[PDB]
């Protein structure tokens, strides 16, 4: 059980964490497109055509 | 002179930095069964409480009680 709190640490201060570097991160758009669903057209096959 | 505390208890005592950091609101809880443990009050005297009314009084367990 690691729960001493008589001991003396050793970090102070502030710490460079991914929320501090907001400026820095950007968002991405990778060029890929989500499509819709194709449906299926099979009625013209079925139908005498002229 | 803190020669006592080695002859005591075999140990040096730890000062740390903030004088007091360590020292529990509490002396101790006696855990001999039967035993009741009051929560700060100013006097211990009779009164009438309001009715369908929830009265919550603070009680400050500074060390690990078992109840």
């Amino acid at each position: 059980a690691l729960n001493n709190t008589t001991y003396q640490g050793s970090m102070r201060g502030y710490a460079v964490t991914k929320s501090r570097l907001d400026s820095f991160i950007p968002e991405v758009w990778t060029g890929e497109v989500l499509r819709a669903l194709n449906q299926n057209f099979v009625a013209s096959q079925y139908v005498k055509t002229l | 002179s803190i020669a006592w505390y080695r002859e005591l208890y075999g140990t040096e005592p730890n000062f740390n930095y903030p004088n007091g950091v360590l020292v529990p609101n509490h002396p101790g809880y006696n855990q001999t069964p039967g035993g009741i443990y009051l929560p700060n009050v100013a006097a211990l005297s009779g009164a009438a409480i309001t009715a369908n009314r929830i009265h919550y009084v603070y009680f400050q367990v500074a060390q690990t009680f078992v109840t």
